[PDB]
């Protein structure tokens, strides 16, 4: 491992693995998986019903005190029965550590709002609802935050087209801005960049 | 605490897609064929969903290529054919599914290149 | 089988009741919207547009979808009442600039290749 | 009233088409002997009922079902179609 | 049909409609609506102007990139007319002044300029010509306006036999001189008026362009209802919430609108005429700070 | 053969092979690969009508369709007829058949001739490659009669070459001694040789008797020579002798017919009369040319002032003789069904859209029917495919090749007429490679094919 | 080496020119059509053929790292000259 390769830290790896097993032992009702990545990032995969308990634990336990919510977001994977995965990034200042909590939902299953655990979640949840269509139960005021008023659809979904469905212009007959079906003078050029000849043998999937 | 409803899933009214881009389109679910210019097979592993090709015309200024259908560049990736069928069905798109084409196993023998009495004997190597 | 978590309604009747409440609220609001935005439409055609937008989703037989639609309609009503929308957003429901599209087979044959 | 062509859509393996298949392999030739100018098309269904299509003048068509019919029954149906009797 | 002129797209902003239109008098009231209608479906528009380009700036966003081309012209010269209409397949004449100027009287505006436009367009092989005259244009009119309108209509027909003549009554719209003029006064009972909406006239011109059978025809664009002048002005003042151009305009506004049943109208072009009661508020709301007038049918 | 069309910004750039182990494995023909150049030349873009001078001039869809519909209403019965060319899809074929049936016309013809005596097209296996392309790898003897598979069906010949190389396949040929890129046993040029093999005098009868998986392949080019009935009867007699002497080995399906054009099998499935003889017997006064460019019918074979409509995509020998031109779509510009020589139905996909005012062919026929007061029941492509299922339900199974065997019935019906053979050696039309490049209207418009013809005629 | 159309328009080095029936010509009225006067094909046609006493020559377009990728050109064929695939320069062996 000469100067072009990123150095690795075994002590942090061991510490994060130990804390992951600790968390899993404490909350076996909700934890389904624990992982530590090769660049020393710990993630915990939980059942959706445990969003409020688990987070509360990680915020209030003396051995965790993850008091900061760094980020809350969603990822859309159409091939899964539960389309959306919800990712919470937490920072602990007492122990100078970071953790990630993942759960899942589909287009019709509500997720509990975590504003009672972290005040920062409020706008984040709004953003998720705006961009993916995930509903959060018991949210103080859930509504659109990024899209235009009356905008239809959720643009961060994979099946949503890049340029959308409508475009805006000014019309002098009705003397106002109007929305019309989108027409592009130059269509966006789709590129097929992926090569054959797989790059990484370590991630090869079984040929099933 | 559980409704226990029994019905086919349909989220068409919630996706914001215009009416004529639901019941007029035809999606194709298929494993893409290997590019014959190359030998690698890594691009023939996953299932693709792609929409039907619509009109493309020439821009009167600059002669660019113009389109009016918003789904001309939309391609979705799926692990199995069943996942793609489920997605298309719940999204209200009529689909055509093509079965995966697999190269059949072949009998290869270097020794057959130099045959006593068969036609497989090569004239050069 | 196929047990699922509710959003708001345990069955179809509760969803229908929520739909009726939302429709009542929109019907009450329409004249205020017409006056306050200084629109050029009548109250009658505003309420007709509300009815049409409700009837567009009349084929749904799933309570979760129905009350998600009700949540979205309540969001739209809250946007309208608080005058967060402009006149352009309100007028977008009517497509007064879009050219009419013929549903006839011959007309679509004549105009282009689109079915 | 003028017959133009008839169509027999039978399936390869399903038992319901069995008798229909028999009719062909037993009697179709003789039928083609009696009607050398009538197109009797034989085509293949798949997981569908056996059927008989009859086309008359000006493009009018009538179809009848042949599910579980025996060779005698399909022969009688075909004679009824050819003669025009109801 | 010259492949570069074959329609393509969905009839939108970046579509191709196959129309190359030269619109004379595009900088006025009717011209802005005509150019907007032409450019929203992706036609190519050539705008001749004699005014400052600043006065033509409001037509720039009316079309896609390259679809609106501004060229300078003057009505006394035939070369500018020729270079403006060289490449068009349809020419529209909207040129007209409602008063007399020291450099252009009614004869030049309504007779000589339309005649020159028609002759040059016929020489250049323009396929379609559309000319606007007045509904009450007759040879024996007491007013020089309508008299010159009738003479110009005859000369346009002589120069361009396949020309389409569109005759309209007082046009009421947001930038008109009917409703705004009647609202700026701050006699009747014998004059009858038949006003027509501006958008109706624009759609009529567009459909006349698109109609293949409207080649040599003459149209009359009129509204649905006929009003007496006194009650019409009463309605105008009521809509504004307020208590109740040298010589030619007075004589033209005191005269009654003629009735020509034998001429095709907006309904022959597939247009339903919009009543004044639906647009009076739109036009007259800016004059502020339900009881519609009686009609004669 | 399965292909991939490469497009960019609405233009076809190239054609590549698409892998299908059963049809073309991994290869395509030079014509298939390089003839796409012809899609950019001599294209029909707008409707056309005859002016007062007699010259073809542009017009709208309304005018051309109204002129065609007026004559369709004026004439009926046997006064109306249609000819189908070699690049026509099944949707347009069934649409035209329905339109002509609604006027009580049954003269739906193709340019390629198949003998109608006996079973005719009533039994599908009577006009198919029953062994299938892959089944050649299982045969041990093959007999080629009156065909040049090298240029008529290059991938079928490649499969024969592969079986010859790897399976020690024995090959014999009846016809002219062409070069097939493999060594074969020339039995001669006379059709009477078949009779000898049918009788048992020829020693190749003993060769075929000993075979476990024998194969007899007869080309349609040998069926066009007015001996088609007698040639087909002789081949059927040979196959019946094989099955009678060697017994029933299984479902081996000895008999085979090798076709040349892509539209023939679908037309025969749908009930089109093969050949153009019905036109000669009863000349029509309204004639539909659905991409027909073989020139087998001239204005001399039709009465004076016959109304001829050409629908197609290229300007070729078929367009200048027509009164009305309706511009259609090429195979790269529509989703259309074609059935190959095996009886396997496959659909194309839209790569680009038709140029100018050209439209989908079945849509043209449907619009014409509506304008003429004879509206067809179907309005979408799905409904047209439902109609195809109603008429012949094998046209909607899009990769299936298996079918019933009615060889016994066809062989028994083929013994009724006793047409004699001609004293004329079997000479295939594709004698040498210079005759392979130009065979259809797309090939004839290709500049690359012209370069190939020039290079093979004189080389540097 | 610019040419002129039968109408009067200049023909570009790509051969572009609107035909007589094209309406798009209207974009140039009261304006100009931008045409580059130096045609690269004619300019590269005027370069002399270089003479080298080797079977294989190398070309990088001149200027070292400021040129193009370095390529090697075979000069065994006496019928024609070797041409660089980037630069267009020509090389030949000293025939006679
Ligand atoms: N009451 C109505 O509005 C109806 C209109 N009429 C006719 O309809 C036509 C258009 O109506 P409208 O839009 O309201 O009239 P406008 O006064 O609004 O504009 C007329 C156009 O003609 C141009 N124009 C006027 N004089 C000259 C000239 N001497 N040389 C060159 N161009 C000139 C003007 O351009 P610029 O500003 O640069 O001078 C202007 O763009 C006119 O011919 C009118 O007579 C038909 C029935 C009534
Ligand atoms: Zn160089």
């Amino acid at each position: 491992t000469r100067p072009t390769i990123r150095p690795r830290n075994d002590v942090v790896h061991k510490q994060l693995s130990a804390f992951g097993q600790y968390v899993a032992e404490i909350l076996p009702k909700y934890v389904q998986q624990v992982q530590v990545s090769c660049f020393n990032e710990l993630e915990i995969f939980i059942h959706p019903d445990g969003v409020i308990p688990v987070l509360t634990f990680l915020r209030d336990h003396t051995n965790a005190q993850f008091k900061s919510l760094a980020d809350l977001t969603a990822v859309d994977v159409p091939t899964r029965q539960n389309r959306f995965e919800i990712v919470y990034n937490l920072l602990s200042l007492r122990f100078n550590s970071r953790i990630r909590v993942k759960t899942y939902t589909d287009e019709l299953t509500p997720i509990e709002s975590s504003v009672t655990v972290y005040k920062a979640a409020n706008w984040y949840e709004r953003e998720i609802w705006d961009m993916f269509g995930v509903f959060f139960a018991n949210h103080p005021d859930l509504r659109r935050i990024l899209t235009d008023y009356g905008f239809e659809g959720h643009p961060f979904r994979k099946d949503f087209p890049l340029s959308g469905y409508v475009e805006l212009r000014y019309d002098d007959e009705v003397k106002r801005v109007v929305a019309e079906p989108v027409e592009l003078a130059q269509e966006f050029r789709k590129f097929d960049l992926n090569s054959p000849w797989e790059a990484f043998p370590a991630y090869r999937q079984p040929p099933e | 605490q559980l409704i226990a409803v029994d019905e086919k899933l349909d989220i068409t009214t919630l996706t914001g897609v215009p009416e004529e881009h639901i019941k007029t389109r035809k999606v194709r679910i298929f494993v893409p064929a290997r590019n014959n210019m190359q030998s690698g097979v890594n691009n023939t592993k996953k299932w693709k969903m792609e929409f039907d090709t619509r009109e493309r015309w020439e821009n009167p200024l600059m002669g660019w290529s113009s389109t009016a259908d918003p789904l001309s560049n939309l391609v979705l990736t799926f692990s199995t054919k069943e996942d793609a069928v489920a997605f298309a069905e719940k999204n209200g798109w009529s689909f055509d599914v093509e079965e995966r084409k697999v190269p059949k196993p072949k009998s290869k023998s270097y020794g057959a290149n130099f045959s006593w009495n068969k036609r497989t004997r090569v004239s050069t190597k | 089988g196929t047990s699922v978590k509710p959003i708001f309604s345990r069955d179809m009747n509760e969803a229908k009741r929520r739909v009726r409440e939302l429709y009542r609220a929109w019907y009450r609001e329409v004249p205020n919207t017409v006056h306050l935005f200084q629109l050029d439409i009548s109250v009658k055609q505003g309420r007709d547009k509300v009815r049409e937008m409700f009837m567009k989703n009349a084929h749904v037989t799933d309570p979760r979808v129905v009350d998600l639609l009700v949540i979205k309609g309540k969001m739209e009503l809250e946007e309208t009442i608080n005058v967060w929308k402009q006149r352009t957003h309100i007028m977008r429901f009517f497509h007064e600039t879009e050219a009419p599209r013929p549903t006839d087979f011959l007309s679509k044959f004549y105009v282009g290749h689109d079915p | 009233l003028g017959l133009r062509e008839i169509r027999i859509h039978l399936c390869q393996r399903s038992p319901g088409s069995q008798g229909v298949r028999d009719f062909i392999e037993k009697r179709y030739v003789e039928l083609k002997k009696a009607n050398p100018d009538l197109p009797i098309l034989i085509r293949e269904c798949s997981d569908v009922q056996p059927k008989l299509w009859a086309r008359y003048a000006f493009g009018q068509e009538k179809n009848v079902s042949l599910n579980n019919f025996s060779a005698d029954q399909v022969t009688r149906t075909l004679e009824n179609v050819l003669s025009g009797k109801a | 049909l010259h492949h570069a002129l074959i329609p393509h797209g969905k009839g939108g902003r970046s579509s191709v409609s196959g129309i190359v239109a030269t619109v004379f008098g595009a900088t006025g009231f009717l011209g802005r609506y005509v150019v907007n209608h032409l450019g929203r479906m992706g036609s190519q528009v050539i705008v001749p102007y004699r005014c400052e380009p600043y006065d033509t700036m409001h037509l720039r966003p009316m079309g896609d990139l390259g679809q609106i081309i501004f060229m300078e012209w003057n009505g006394k010269d035939k070369d500018s007319i020729r270079k403006v209409v060289e490449h068009s397949n349809v020419v529209i004449n909207l040129v007209g002044r409602e008063w007399e100027t020291k450099n252009f009287d009614f004869e030049d505006v309504f007779v000589k300029i339309p005649h020159a436009i028609a002759q040059v367009s016929k020489e250049a092989g323009v396929e379609k010509l559309i000319h606007i005259s007045h509904l009450n244009a007759d040879i024996k009119s007491p007013s020089r306006y309508l008299r010159s309108k009738a003479v110009g209509e005859k000369e346009v027909r002589a120069a361009f036999p396949e020309a389409t003549i569109i005759k309209p009554s007082d046009i009421f719209g947001r930038e008109d001189r009917f409703l705004n003029y009647f609202a700026s006064m701050r006699l009747g009972k014998e004059t009858v008026k038949q006003p027509v909406y501006i958008v109706d006239v624009s759609k009529g011109i567009i459909n006349a362009i698109k109609d293949p059978d409207a080649k040599g025809k003459t149209f009359a664009f009129v509204g649905p209802n006929r009003y007496l002048l006194f009650d019409l002005v009463q309605y105008i003042f009521a809509v504004a919430y307020r208590p109740f151009t040298t010589r030619d305009k007075v004589e033209r506004v005191h005269m009654s609108d003629m009735t020509l049943p034998h001429l095709p109208g907006l309904e022959d072009l597939g247009i339903q005429a919009t009543p004044l009661e639906l647009k009076a508020i739109e036009v007259l709301r800016r004059h502020r700070t339900v009881k519609p007038a009686k009609t004669v049918n | 053969s399965n292909i991939v069309v490469s497009t960019r910004t609405g233009e076809v750039m190239r054609i590549l092979p698409r892998m299908h182990e059963d049809i073309n494995e991994e290869w395509i023909s030079d014509k298939t690969r390089f003839a796409y150049d012809g899609l950019k030349r001599q294209r029909l873009t707008q409707p056309m009508i005859r002016n007062e001078k007699g010259l073809l001039t542009y017009t709208t869809w309304e005018d051309a369709l109204s002129r065609v519909a007026g004559m369709l209403q004026s004439f009926q019965g046997n006064d109306v007829a249609a000819i189908a060319g070699g690049l026509v899809d099944a949707e347009a074929l069934v649409a035209l058949k329905d339109l002509l049936n609604r006027v009580d016309s049954d003269s739906l013809c193709t340019e390629e001739v198949f003998p109608t005596a006996g079973a005719g097209t009533d039994l599908r296996s009577n006009y198919l490659l029953n062994t299938t392309i892959a089944g050649v790898e299982e045969a041990d003897v093959i007999l080629l009669v009156g065909t040049n598979p090298r240029f008529e069906a290059p991938l079928f010949n490649a499969r024969i070459r592969k079986s010859w190389l790897h399976n020690d396949l024995k090959v014999a040929l009846i016809g002219s001694p062409v070069d097939l890129t493999y060594r074969y046993d020339h039995l001669g040029d006379s059709p009477k040789i078949l009779q000898d093999i049918a009788s048992g005098n020829h020693p190749f009868s003993q060769i075929l008797k000993e075979a476990k998986k024998p194969m007899v392949v007869l080309g349609s080019s040998a069926l066009q020579r007015s001996d088609g009935t007698a040639i087909l009867a002789a081949v059927s007699n040979i196959a019946q002798n094989i099955r009678l002497s060697s017994g029933v080995t299984g479902d081996w399906k000895v008999m085979n017919i090798l076709h040349r054009i892509a539209s023939q099998v679908a037309a025969l499935d749908l009930g089109y009369k093969p050949g153009v003889e019905a036109i000669r017997k009863n000349p029509p006064k309204v004639l539909f040319l659905l991409g027909a460019d073989g020139g087998c019918i001239t204005r001399q074979d039709l009465p004076k002032d016959c109304f001829i409509i050409y629908q197609g995509h290229h300007g070729d020998v078929g367009a200048p003789m027509a009164d009305v031109i309706l511009p259609g779509a090429a195979y790269t510009e529509k989703s259309a069904t074609y059935v190959n020589t095996e009886g396997r139905a496959q659909q194309t996909k839209v790569a680009v859209t038709p140029p100018g005012l050209a439209r989908e062919d079945w849509k043209i026929i449907r619009a014409l029917s509506e304008i003429a007061g004879m509206t067809l029941p179907y309005d979408t492509l799905d409904q047209v495919r439902s109609r195809l299922e109603e008429v012949s339900p094998n046209l909607v199974r899009y990769d299936d090749v298996e079918g019933a065997n009615y060889f016994q019935q066809a062989n028994e019906l083929s013994k009724l007429v006793n047409q004699q053979l001609l004293a004329d050696p079997l000479v295939p039309p594709q004698l040498t490679i210079k005759d392979f490049y130009m065979t259809d209207s797309i090939s004839r418009a290709s500049q690359t094919m012209a370069k190939c013809v020039k290079a093979v005629t004189e080389g540097i | 080496g610019v040419r002129t159309s039968p109408t009067g328009e200049k023909v570009t080095h790509t051969g572009q020119a609107y035909d007589d029936g094209d309406y798009r010509r209207v974009r140039f009225s009261d304006r100009q059509k931008e045409v580059n006067e130096n045609f690269a094909i004619d300019l590269i046609a005027e370069q002399p053929v270089s003479e080298v006493g080797s079977r294989v020559i190398s070309c990088d377009g001149g200027g070292g790292a400021l040129g193009h990728p370095r390529v090697y050109i075979n000069l065994d064929k006496e019928t024609k000259t070797g041409t660089c695939g980037y630069c267009g320069l020509q090389f030949r062996q000293p025939h006679h």
